[PDB]
């Protein structure tokens, strides 16, 4: 409603770096808000794509941002009569970024890994990896929970059980308020998908450079399965956290599996022990139900509500014809211990191939009326197909069915405006929460400031 | 396998000293080395891993370094608890192999031993045996050599030696040598002697007695 | 007696015709002052209205092109007629409705294109062996239904990129089957092998030189190949006047849009052709898998009949995909494709067993209603599709167009075309709302208030600006 | 906290077999590798082998191939080292090790399980008084504990009364049996003025003999 679409702020990165593929607000030890931006195709030292991370200070004029530097050299360790190898070429550093306290977590889901023992090998596979930084102090740490030293022959004998070689950890990421990093790995367990959790403090204390294989004892990984419903389900494509079991001491996990049960798609809500509390099934096959998940209380009852995006949903139209437009599902948490029922509200896109629901960002309370609001991106929507971000306001009964404000892309065609979103943080300290929108196709980020209601 | 040559075997040092233990490998191991501590009569505690990284709980005065095939452990300002055994271990290859060990000992002023010889007891002689005992108590340094002489001639078959660790009070060492013979063979001779060779005296400290005579 | 034409009290000839399709107007001078000019055509002649001054248009429908339905689709430079009539003229006055008919025939001996798109991952090694004579076996059986047959061949595996592709050791790139005791081809996304030709022995010999590859994950990039086999018109070689059969054979799940992100691929599929002179899909490692909606758009744009010939372990999966892609057919493929010959014939018969009408460019003010005559002269009201037909059957539909009011543009045109057919019925519509006597109006007439009005059709109208 | 609690000391005969245990305390044994290390005073430290308790796969130094057999039961959270066809050279202290962070390191150690291989039966010691020969300001007495099995023995003077100025030497294996000695030094005015007794207790055979030192 009250986002300013006239005076925007533009941050930009190198050409072809996919600057803006992932972003988040970052507060330093003094509460000064900045913007961390991931650019997963930034060039490295050997003139090869390795990804990169930028930390943009808040300026109304925007512009260029300094780099948040990480180690981009491939590592080799000859230990235990084995050879450990990391490969950072085309790893995609910055394909996901997230901030918690004064720490930034930027991940490279396609960092490869292999272990050589004589003529055998573990196989060169993308286990993924995440880099952790404390910018004010310069501290650095890494976390790669799917690195192993088991040789290829063993996986074949045991029928590829507990095969974390293709995790792509850091594909999606989130941090609990308590400080526990939760990584989504959609390729874990031979593309079933797994989650990796570990306290941020223990990641730093247990990391030393060059070890490559080290134990993080407080970590917790989800479990393999022999149920074909989970096969090729990409469990962990998207991740989020919230409070769903009525116990404020436990933190619950929300996991998106957009190809679950033969491309039906699913979203599951679990406790911190990965025990399943609820499961939301997709409405239509190949709609990628679970591509994006978001958790916020939209109806002002204090109970977190769940939003799920299916950007490839084909809407039914006249003459028995379907039209891919995308769809968003709203689930209101019931009072006390009860299962989430049918969706309270269905928001369906309008533009063909618009992918309405590719990203869903909680905005906090935008218009300051007591109800939290959201933003839904259609990165190829709008009458021109350049992209659109639509704001839906909270109400006592859920959300408004019609948008209060639509943000047309200020970028050219193909910018994927809205592919990444983040809100609910006041960056200019004016009392209203603001919105940052990524357009990696144009290597730029747009900042929309919220203003008093007109 | 990879040989680990740890030097020195022991060193005599004082509190507050900054000392260094080294460990040489038969081939490059690229900092894939650990350092260990074994306090007297106790188990092992990890000090360093991957050449330089301190184990959680270890004081900062410890510090590892080195590269290739030559590494070092360094203790700045020794504490009264740091006097113990220390070993290195490589894990660059299987099997894992350890170093010979290094014992840190308390340094003090040299001291001559207190020799004392003891003929067989009456109870032992009535049973068919004869053991002459020769104590060498409270001396420094630890290096010492005992020599048994029967009727002035050296004897080496049947000696049983035993040493004590560095004493907690005076930081000296002590030794116990025992010559066991049969009762029949003990009476073929008259004089029994144990000579002590220490760096505190160019002349060996001699103590002896004569059988029957007293 | 008075009727809606008189009781409405119209002011002009145009307003008179807009009351009801039955009203008529008399532009005669010698007409009584009390007598109305807007009545039934019978009442006007009853009141001595000159027959030449009677404006009374009649909604009609006459044919302009009425070629007869062909008995054989064989021969000809595609002078085959599947729809009769091919073009009609439609005239409609406001709020009236006229009706016409259309005939559709599933013509016998119609040319057929069959492009064999084959999964060539490692589990199809047995399948390659049993289709080495498929080209000649298929030509023998299709000869009973058509005399113009062309067949082609393409193959797919998956996007040759990690993690779908083994990338270690270096030997595994040239030979993915290295860690077994055999050799297989390097991994390839989709490769065109044989353009649609009527020399069926070329199919046999190209197939005999084919061999399988091997990738890591069970879902395979077959949808990449379906898109390229559809939009690369010239390379695959679909003919303009022929039935297009795209036979998709696989024994596994398939990758879908947005799966490619697990290979670092985020660029959406553009639906364009990317198969060059080397006959390999060059965007396999840079462009994401296509979506079902984009596939449906291109299959419909090119008149391609996709056939999911899959094994029983994924029949339910592809039957469910088939319901999201209308016009698609599913058959059960054996574990070695030994039954694919009969599967293709049964699918071709099922494909041509349906006639379904479709309307293009229908104006907003026009609404249509259909009655179907399938089987033997059995009328089915409110239906625009027949099923259970055989080659040579003929159906017909009765159509009624109803116009609402009168539109601004007086001449439009729309199309009636069955799904997948080449021929169509063009309906040229004309909206006769005006009167002929208006073309001879007298502006600034000295009969109408001293030049302050216009005299048309025997009455006075206020001129422009009043 | 990470603690490795091993089994108690073993006392077995040659040719037999023994199975040491290493129980994890404060963590899951399945988390890391578990090693076994052999320690002897002369030969030093030797690496026996390792096991990954999550799957049971093991590695061994080829020197111990045959005698050592490392296993693990995740249920009881315990790792085991079995030794067969025991020899006098298998008499050693055995430790189980696990790493802290580095997958391949050796950081946390158990207290160690003592192993003694011997054919000797339960023999009681022979205590002999050691009086000097027929002068100075300081006098020294002694006590010889010879031919006992197994270890250990507790030795005091005047039933713990005389404690300072004493040297009790470590036991030494003398033909499958142990031999121990102890000295004590006081002033000439103390002895033979005051009675000095050597109290020796061998709890194995349950014997507590005491001999009073008498001059010559
Ligand atoms: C291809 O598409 C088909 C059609 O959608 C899918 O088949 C459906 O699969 C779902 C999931 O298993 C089924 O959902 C279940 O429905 C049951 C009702 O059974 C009746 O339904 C049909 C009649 O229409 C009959 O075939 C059947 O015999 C019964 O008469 C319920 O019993 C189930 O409830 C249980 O499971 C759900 C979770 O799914 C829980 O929430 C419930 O509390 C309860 O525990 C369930 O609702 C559906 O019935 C199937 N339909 C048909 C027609 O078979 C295929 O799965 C799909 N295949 C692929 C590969 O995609
Ligand atoms: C006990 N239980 C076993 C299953 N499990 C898993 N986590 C798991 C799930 C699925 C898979 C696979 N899908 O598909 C692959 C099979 N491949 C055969 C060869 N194919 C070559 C080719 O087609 O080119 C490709 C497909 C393997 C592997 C492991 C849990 C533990
Ligand atoms: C389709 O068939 C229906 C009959 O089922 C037709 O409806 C009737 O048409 C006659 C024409 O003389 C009218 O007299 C009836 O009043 C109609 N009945 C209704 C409307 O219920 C209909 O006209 C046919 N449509 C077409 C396009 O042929
Ligand atoms: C219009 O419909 C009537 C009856 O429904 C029919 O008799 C007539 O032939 C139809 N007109 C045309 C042109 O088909
Ligand atoms: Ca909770
Ligand atoms: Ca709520
Ligand atoms: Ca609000
Ligand atoms: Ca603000
Ligand atoms: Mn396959
Ligand atoms: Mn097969
Ligand atoms: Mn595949």
């Amino acid at each position: 409603l009250n986002l300013d679409p006239v005076q925007l702020t533009f941050y930009a990165g190198p050409n072809g770096s996919q600057f803006g593929f992932s972003l988040d607000f970052h507060k330093d030890s003094h509460g000064r808000v900045a913007i961390v931006v991931g650019a997963p195709r930034t060039l490295g030292p050997s003139q090869e794509e390795t990804g990169g991370v930028f930390l943009c200070p808040w300026r109304a004029e925007g512009g260029q941002c300094p780099s948040l530097l990480f180690d981009l050299r491939d590592e080799t360790r000859n230990v235990g009569s084995q050879t450990l190898q990391t490969f950072k070429a085309r790893q995609g550093l910055g394909a996901s970024v997230v901030s918690w306290s004064d720490v930034i977590v930027a991940c490279a889901p396609w960092q490869h890994w292999n272990v050589l023992e004589k003529t055998e090998e573990a196989e060169k596979t993308p286990v993924g990896s995440c880099f952790l930084a404390q910018p004010e102090s310069g501290r650095r740490a890494e976390y790669s929970p799917c690195r192993g030293n088991t040789l290829s022959r063993i996986y074949v004998e045991n029928d590829f059980s507990w095969d974390k070689r293709y995790c792509e950890a850091g594909f999606s990421s989130v941090v609990t308020q308590a400080g526990e990093l939760v990584l989504g790995a959609p390729g874990g367990y031979y593309f079933l998908g797994l989650l990796a959790q570990a306290p941020v403090a223990d990641i730093f204390s247990s990391y030393r450079p060059g070890i490559l294989l080290w134990h993080v004892s407080s970590q917790s990984l989800s479990f393999d399965s022999s149920n074909p419903e989970y096969f090729d389900g990409y469990w962990g494509y998207s991740v989020a956290v919230g409070e769903f079991d009525g116990d404020l001491n436990t933190t619950e996990y929300v996991v998106g599996a957009p190809t679950w049960s033969w491309t039906l798609g699913a979203v599951e809500i679990l406790d911190s022990y990965y025990q399943r509390l609820h499961r939301l099934r997709g409405e239509q096959m190949a709609s990628y139900f679970g591509h994006s998940v978001a958790v916020t209380d939209v109806n002002g009852d204090g109970r977190h509500d769940l939003l799920v995006g299916a950007p490839l949903y084909m809407e039914s139209r006249a003459d028995r014809k379907l039209a891919e437009v995308g769809r968003v599902y709203l689930f209101l948490q019931p009072r006390g211990p009860h299962a989430l029922g049918a969706p309270s509200l269905l928001l369906t896109g309008t533009q063909l191939y618009g992918r309405f629901g590719s990203a869903i960002a909680p905005l906090g309370d935008l218009d300051r009326d007591g109800y939290n609001d959201i933003a839904v991106a259609a990165p190829y929507g709008g009458p021109s197909g350049r992209g659109q971000v639509l704001v839906f306001l909270g109400q006592s009964e859920g959300l408004r069915s019609r948008p209060s404000q639509v943000l047309d892309s200020p970028f050219p065609t193909g910018s994927a405006f809205g592919f990444s979103l983040r809100g609910a943080v006041d960056i200019d300290d004016n009392g209203y929460p603001d919105l940052i929108v990524g357009a990696y196709g144009a290597n730029q980020v747009a900042v929309y400031r919220a203003q008093p209601v007109v | 396998d990879i040989l680990m040559t740890q030097s020195p075997s022991s060193m005599s040092v004082s509190l507050g000293d900054t000392v260094s233990i080294t460990c040489h490998a038969s081939q490059g191991i690229s900092s894939n080395i650990g350092w260990l501590q074994q306090k007297p009569g106790k188990s092992f505690m990890g000090l360093i891993y991957y050449g330089t990284n301190l184990v959680d709980g270890v004081p900062s005065r410890f510090s590892g370094s080195g590269s290739g095939a030559d590494y070092s452990l360094t203790i700045s300002s020794l504490d009264s608890e740091d006097f113990a055994d220390y070993y290195c271990v490589q894990y660059a290859q299987l099997p894992y192999t350890f170093g010979g060990g290094t014992k840190l000992e308390i340094k003090r002023a040299d001291a001559a031993p207190t020799v004392s010889i003891f003929p067989p007891s009456s109870e032992q002689l009535t049973s068919g045996g004869a053991s002459v005992v020769c104590f060498l108590n409270n001396f420094y340094p630890k290096d010492i050599n005992v020599k048994w002489k029967i009727d002035g001639s050296e004897r080496q078959n049947g000696v049983l030696n035993s040493w004590t660790d560095q004493d907690s009070k005076d930081s000296t060492y002590s030794m116990s040598s025992t010559l066991t013979l049969t009762k029949d063979e003990y009476e073929r001779h008259n004089s029994y002697t144990c000579e002590a060779t220490h760096k505190t005296s160019t002349s060996p400290i001699v103590k002896s007695f004569n059988r029957n005579e007293c | 007696g008075p009727n809606i034409c008189t009781t409405r009290g119209v002011s002009s000839c145009q307003q008179c015709l807009a009351v009801s399709p039955m009203c008529a107007w008399c532009s005669d001078e010698a007409l009584p002052l009390g007598s109305p000019r807007c009545d039934l055509k019978e009442n006007l002649l009853k009141d001595n209205c000159a027959p030449e001054s009677i404006e009374f248009p009649v909604s009609e429908a006459r044919v302009l092109e009425d070629r007869p339905l062909s008995d054989k689709g064989s021969g000809d430079s595609s002078q085959v007629t599947q729809v009769s009539p091919q073009r009609i003229a439609l005239r409609l006055r406001p709020d009236d409705s006229k009706n016409f008919s259309i005939q559709v025939r599933q013509v016998e001996d119609y040319p057929v294109d069959i492009y064999y798109l084959m999964d060539l991952s490692y589990s199809m090694k047995d399948d390659l062996w049993s289709i080495q004579n498929l080209g000649t076996k298929l030509a023998t059986q299709m000869r009973k239904l058509t005399s113009n047959l062309r067949i082609g061949f393409g193959a797919f595996v998956d996007k040759p990129v990690s993690p779908y592709m083994y990338i270690s050791p270096p030997e595994a790139l040239e030979n993915p089957c290295y860690d077994m005791k055999t050799t297989c081809l390097p991994m390839f996304g989709y490769k065109h092998v044989l353009t649609l030709t009527d020399q069926v022995t070329r199919f046999n010999e190209e197939v005999k030189k084919q061999s399988v590859s091997r990738n890591r994950d069970a879902p395979e990039g077959g949808f990449d190949a379906i898109m390229q086999a559809t939009v690369c018109d010239e390379k695959i070689g679909w003919r303009n006047d022929a039935s297009h059969l795209l036979v998709f054979t696989t024994d596994a799940k398939t990758h879908i849009a947005l799966d490619g992100r697990l290979a670092g691929i985020v660029q959406p599929n553009d639906g364009q052709c990317h198969v060059g002179s080397d006959n390999h899909y060059s965007a396999s490692t840079t462009m994401d898998y296509p979506s079902l909606g984009l596939m449906t758009e291109k299959l419909s744009q090119k008149n391609i009949n996709l056939i999911f010939a899959v094994t029983e372990n994924v029949v339910n999966l592809y039957q469910n995909y088939s319901e999201l892609i209308p016009g698609t057919t599913v058959g059960v493929l054996s574990m070695d494709s030994s039954n694919v010959l009969q599967l293709i014939v049964d699918a071709y018969g099922k494909i041509r067993s349906k006639v379904e009408l479709e309307v293009r460019d229908l104006p907003e003010e026009l609404s249509l209603s259909f009655n179907a005559t399938c089987l033997n002269n059995e009328v089915i009201p409110g239906l625009k599709s027949c099923m259970g037909l055989k080659i040579g059957d003929t159906v017909s539909f009765s159509i009624e167009a109803k116009v609402r009011g009168c539109p601004q543009e007086k001449e439009k045109s729309f199309t009636i075309k069955p799904v997948g057919f080449k021929d169509s019925l063009i309906v040229q519509v004309t909206f006769d709302c005006d009167c002929a006597c208006q073309a001879q109006a007298e502006p600034n007439s000295h009969r109408c208030n001293n030049g302050n009005g216009t005299f048309e059709c025997g009455v006075c109208r206020c001129g422009p600006g009043w | 906290e990470v603690q490795l609690q091993q089994s108690g000391a073993e006392l077995v005969k040659p040719g037999a077999s023994v199975k040491l245990s290493c129980t994890a305390s404060g963590f899951n044994i399945k988390d890391t590798y578990v090693h076994w290390v052999k320690q002897r005073p002369e030969q030093g430290l030797e690496w026996i082998g390792r096991i990954d308790p999550a799957n049971g796969y093991t590695k061994y130094d080829p020197k111990f191939q045959g005698k050592a057999t490392i296993t693990a039961d995740t249920s009881s959270n315990t790792a085991y080292l079995q030794l067969s066809s025991l020899t006098s050279e298998d008499t050693a202290v055995y430790y189980c090790v696990r790493p802290l962070y580095d997958y391949y390191a050796m950081d946390y150690w158990g207290q160690g399980t003592s192993v003694t291989v011997s054919s000797a039966k339960t023999t009681a010691p022979s205590v002999y008084p050691l009086a000097p020969v027929c002068t100075g300001s300081s006098v020294t007495l002694g006590c010889l504990v010879k031919g006992y099995f197994p270890e250990p023995v507790t030795l005091t003077w005047n039933s713990g009364s005389l404690s300072s100025g004493v040297h009790t030497f470590p036991a030494v294996l003398q033909s499958d049996l142990y031999t121990l000695s102890s000295s004590v030094t006081v002033t000439s005015s103390t002895w033979p003025s005051q009675s000095i007794t050597c109290n020796v207790a061998h709890p194995a055979s349950s014997t507590k003999v005491d001999k009073k030192i008498e001059p010559r």
